[PDB]
RNA sequence: GAAAUUGUUGAAAGGGAAGGGCAUUUGAUCAGACAU
RNA sequence: GGAAUACUGCCAGCUGGGACUGAGGACUGCGACGUAAGUCAAGGAUGCUGGCAUAAUGGUUAUAUGCCGCCCGUCUUGAAACACGGACCAAGGAGUCUAACGUCUAUGCGAGUGUUUGGGUGUAAAACCCAUACGCGUAAUGAAAGUGAACGUAGGUUGGGG
RNA sequence: AAAUAUGUAAGAAGUCCUUGUUACUUAAUUGAACGUGGACAUUUGAAUGAAGAGCUUUUAGUGGGCCAUUUUUGGUAAGC
């Protein structure tokens, strides 16, 4: 599987991972090469707010998140964050106040002939839609 | 181009395996097909009768496709292409073309005939 | 569970404010005499359903038979030696215990006590007047499933290797 | 220089060799251990009619119960017992203790099953012969996988007196795809029985030999 | 041939045989526990500690104790999945049971350590 | 246009369904488009919808309500977050130094309601109130509303 | 210029009937393998 | 008294008769045998010695012959049916299209997103470019008047895991 | 008053110890419910089995059924 099909690229991606892994002990391989596979939905698309709320603090933050989908603008008035996290894409006002922060838009790749190890990296991916529920009728969730 | 033992090999059905009823009935025709009707004696596999035929008789890999005696094919159908083969030996080997003219043909052969290859279509025309 | 044994006293049931329950065993084999003595097992017969004891101290090929304790019709006929007679004495044991539990004719199933088994003849009297003194004439001999059986020690200790050697015993019989 | 393609080696080779005059300092030694006892009991009823009784003596192993019927047709309740005693092939057969919680199981099975009592010499071939791994044999080798003890001699050594470890050992051994019979078939109609004739019962003692005639 | 909400029950929700009337003050007393393991078993006297049929003999444990003489609850569940559904019952239809391997928690544990000390 | 359909065009005399046992018109579906009301295809899911699954709220003949909404949990990207800009000085206080004016020409730009944060000192003009938690947060720093008679 | 279908030549088979399926005998016919 | 056979076993004890089967550099790794170089077989299938044949061997095919085999499609618990359709050939014939929606899965963007009609232009139904709009989404709840969110957590912890 | 079938429970996240929270009711050093700190789990009857396990969506057909063995209802009976 881990498939997806399409950008290649995207593809050649999964290479250096699968690559790693099964070579590389370890884990934040295996989880992001199970991680690539998946599809866009269930696939968050976690935002800078996020991946903020996320470093600072829960007691570590020299780590580099490494959100495996796109990464959100968002408007968190202040505070960000400067920190190096990244993965899949990431929209205008990401790497953009990701890099007033400012860190290092890590492309998940190259954030691995670095993250070789693992060490400091933070796997940061959440959340539930866009649709309820089903089924309507207890009654419980809506439409 | 040293071949399995899988002459003979292969593989069972060496026989049409051709549509039920129309081993009579005038206008049914070609195969497999499956009477795929809610009692055809067929369908369902009484002793006697027609045999179907499903994956399972298929033909051993290492032997598969070629098949021959020789040993693969193709229309080579136009010098280069009768090319397509030169480094390649044997295995694999080529047949000229339902299409492939009269004039260009003595070449092909010729042509090939030299740079090591084989002609099924030996002949032709 | 369970283990061990012993007994000695009547033939049998026994020592009980916490007792028995089955087959203290002897397998009842026999016969004496010649052809005498013999089984003889009824072919003359609507079919098994039957028994009850046949023992003519008549002659023999002077023996004589029964039906049944009795109630459902309970004859009793004579016999002398190979016919409604021989010439198998069960598929003892397995067919052989079958019977005597179903000797419910005194409240038992897997309970306690035994073949505690009525009566005499040679049951008793024999491994049990006296106490086959062989039972010593035995250890004389220690013999052992030695000589060739066994001559491993001989022979197969060149094999004993082998014993858990696939090793040894692949080089031969046991392949793929 | 490459001397370390001589380093393991002279581990390897004297490895393997002690293992083995291991697997053999052992493997017969204990074929007294069993030898030993099969004597004794015998002396033992002999002690017996050295006066009386005894000796009533209980057993305990149990029984390649091997499967002497179908899958087409069979109960519902007794079908998910055989699952569970684990036999799910026509002339099949496993393993198990004579315990309550097997033997209930045993007679909820009596019927359609075939409650042997393995032999000694029937468990060596049953094991070495069919009986073999998830996937054959080299002793300490495959076998090691054991980790309790190994030796396919071990696996007999073990499951042939069954108790310690034991009986996690007999997880292993996908059991039988014993023979149809072989020689004889068992008399006439088989496929209901116990005494009686036939089949479907718990037989001891010619427990082996409709075993014998298989592997 | 009806279908009423005490149907068939004429055995089941039976009484006695001598004990034919009044609530032993004993199985009256006995304090509940919001957690103990209760067992259905309905007695006509009552009437809300008659238990609606099914779930007769059957046996859970105590979630609700408004022990105002309100029993507790349990639920349990029933076919095809098993919901669990919860009845709330009243205290003089339910009875203790045999979690009483707790009898052998301790007596293992115990044991146990003054086998520690015995190793 | 090797849709599901052309696979299908052989095994089976049919696929949908099962060779004759179903297959009619507008047919089983009882009624020809939502029917079977509260008789015969029923079961609920369901209901209400301030339109068709139960009637009951009021009525009128209407029109245009009014363009709101904008949230105070960001009254600062509101049109003002632009550059941005007049940005963490201080203003001072009133006077002109930070009016931010959430609205248009005909129909809103919102109601600065919304939960938050903010921090410094924003002038906010509108109309749309409001939250009076909104008030209550604006002042909370140096924040005072305007309106519009 | 297919087919149904008809003529002729040629062969083959037939004790109330049509024609399958597995193996082979016989006859007819064909490919490969050519080893230089 | 002294054996003897019978019968039931289990050998790691010897050897004959037949049958079918041969699917990978080394290696291997397990072993044995040999006091010793090395040998088997042990493993990776089976390798050896000798003979035959320019149509020999198989492929089709039509025949005979042993055995077996009833009409398919059809709805039926139930079809060979004493149930219906069909004498025989050709060529035609049937889940499409649209509006509007549910999942789910691609792809772009992403707190935003789509140009919409319509402009610009053009090698002219193309392609490429863009307004003040609009739609949907970022707020909910009420019949309605209304009123409407922290602490993108430190007046949310609590067990859960990766 | 059976047999068959039918509820539960099982080794164990479990006990054992220390105290802390207030709306609860006890007169409360009364408990209740919850939570901290502390001793021991791989556990010394349960057995036997695991091609993990859990989980979410969706959308076909189906709703005319028929046989047997035992247990039965009607009916002289029934290929009812």
């Amino acid at each position: 599987t881990a498939p997806k099909s399409d950008n290649v690229y995207l593809k050649l991606l999964v290479k250096l991972y699968t690559f790693l892994a099964r070579r590389t002990d370890a884990p934040f391989n295996k989880v992001v090469l199970k991680a690539l596979f998946l599809s866009k939905i269930n696939r968050p698309p976690v935002s800078v707010s996020r991946i903020a709320r996320a470093l600072k603090q829960e007691g570590a933050a020299n780590k580099t998140v490494v959100v495996v989908g796109t990464v959100t603008d968002d408007a968190r008035i202040f505070e960000f964050p400067k920190t190096t996290v990244a993965a899949l894409r990431f929209t205008a006002g990401a790497r953009a106040k990701i890099v007033k922060a400012g860190g290092e838009c890590i492309t998940l790749d190259q954030l691995a002939v670095r993250a070789p190890k693992g060490q400091n990296t933070l796997i940061l991916r959440g959340p539930r839609n866009s649709r309820e529920a089903v089924r309507h009728f207890g009654m419980g969730p809506h439409k | 181009m040293a071949s399995l033992p899988h002459p003979k090999i292969v593989k069972k059905h060496t026989k049409k395996f051709k549509r039920h009823h129309s081993d009579r009935y005038h206008r049914v025709a070609e195969n497999w097909r499956k009477q795929k009707g809610i009692d055809s004696v067929v369908r369902r596999r009484f002793r006697g009768n027609i045999s179907q035929p499903k994956i399972g008789y298929g033909s051993n890999k290492k032997t598969k496709f070629l098949s021959p005696s020789g040993h693969k094919t193709f229309l080579v159908a136009n010098v280069k292409d009768l090319e397509t083969l030169t480094m390649h030996t044997k295995t694999y080997a080529a047949e000229i073309a339902h299409n492939i003219s009269a004039k260009n043909r003595v070449v092909i052969l010729a042509r090939a005939k030299a740079l090591g290859i084989k002609v099924t279509n030996p002949k032709g025309r | 569970m369970s283990a061990q044994k012993a007994p000695k006293w009547y033939p049998s049931e026994d020592v009980a404010a916490l007792k028995k329950t089955r087959k203290a065993a002897r397998p009842q084999k026999l016969r004496a005499s010649l052809v005498p003595g013999t089984v003889l097992i009824l072919l003359a017969g609507r079919f098994r359903g039957k028994r009850v004891v046949y023992l003519k101290h008549l002659e023999d090929n002077t023996l004589l038979i029964s039906g049944p304790f009795k109630v459902n019709g309970v004859p009793l006929r004579r016999v002398n030696a190979r016919y409604v007679i021989a010439t198998s004495t069960k598929v003892s044991v397995e067919g052989v215990n079958v019977e005597k539990f179903n000797v419910e004719y005194f409240a038992k199933e897997k309970l306690t006590k035994k073949e505690k088994k009525e009566a005499n003849l040679f049951p008793e009297q024999q491994n049990k007047e006296i106490k086959a003194e062989r039972v010593e004439d035995q250890k004389v001999v220690d013999k052992a499933l030695i000589a060739e059986i066994k001559k491993t020690p001989l022979l197969k200790q060149y094999l004993s290797a082998s014993f858990s050697l696939k090793n040894g015993d692949k080089p031969h019989m046991l392949k793929f | 220089t490459a001397e370390q393609v001589a380093a393991e080696r002279a581990a390897r080779k004297a490895a393997n060799k002690e293992k083995r005059a291991i697997i053999l300092e052992r493997n017969a030694a204990y074929q007294k251990e069993y030898e030993t006892a099969e004597r004794n009991i015998i002396q033992a009823k002999r002690d017996a009619k050295a006066a009386g009784s005894y000796y009533v003596e209980a057993q305990h192993k149990l029984v390649f119960v091997v499967r002497i019927k179908g899958i087409n047709k069979i109960p519902p309740k007794p079908r998910k017992v055989l699952q569970l005693l684990r036999l799910t092939r026509i002339n099949s057969g496993t393993f198990v203790k004579v315990t309550k919680a097997t033997l209930e199981l045993l007679k909820l099975i009596e019927p359609y099953v075939a409650y042997g009592y393995p032999s000694y010499s029937t468990i060596r071939q049953l094991v070495y012969k069919r009986g073999f791994g998830k996937i054959n044999k080299q002793r300490v080798p495959l076998s090691d996988n054991a980790y309790g003890i190994l030796s396919i001699d071990d696996l007999i050594h073990e499951i042939i007196t069954v108790g310690p470890h034991f009986k996690q050992a007999n997880n292993f051994l996908w059991p039988f795809k014993l023979s149809n019979p072989s020689g004889g078939w068992g008399v006439p109609r088989k496929f209901k029985h116990f005494i009686q004739g036939g089949s479907f019962g718990n037989r001891e003692e010619f427990i082996n030999k409709l075993v014998k005639s298989m592997n | 041939k009806s279908h009423g909400y005490r149907s068939r029950t004429r055995y089941m929700f039976q009484r006695d045989f001598r004990k034919h009337g009044a609530v032993h003050l004993s199985t009256y007393l006995k304090v509940y526990k919001v957690g103990d393991i209760v067992d259905i078993k309905a007695n006509g006297s009552i009437q809300k500690g008659m238990p609606h049929k099914f779930y007769q003999g059957k046996t859970g444990v105590v979630y609700n104790v408004t022990k105002s003489s309100v029993g507790v609850i349990i639920n349990k569940m029933v076919g095809n999945r098993y919901l669990e559904k919860r009845l709330n019952l009243r205290v003089e239809h339910i009875k203790h049971s045999k979690c009483r391997q707790e009898f052998l928690e301790r007596v293992k544990a115990n044991a146990a350590k003054r086998a520690e000390a015995k190793a | 246009m090797p849709s599901r359909f052309t696979k299908t065009r052989k095994h089976r005399g049919h696929v949908s369904a099962g060779k004759g046992r179903i297959g009619k018109h507008r047919k089983h579906p009882g009624g020809r488009g939502m029917a079977g009301g509260e008789h015969h295809h029923r079961i609920n899911m369901d209901k209400y919808h301030p339109g068709y699954f139960g009637k009951v709220g009021m009525r009128y003949f209407h029109k245009q309500q009014a363009h709101f909404w904008k949230p105070v949990l960001n009254l600062d990207k509101l049109w003002t977050l632009i550059p941005e800009d007049k940005r963490d000085q201080y203003l001072k206080s009133a006077s002109k130094e930070t009016a931010p004016v959430i609205d248009t020409l005909a129909a809103g730009y919102g109601k600065i309601l919304g939960k938050g944060r903010i921090p410094n000192v924003p002038v906010i003009v509108k109309a749309r109130f409001v939250s009076k938690l909104a008030e209550e947060k604006i002042r909370a720093a140096g924040g005072v509303v305007e309106l519009i008679a």
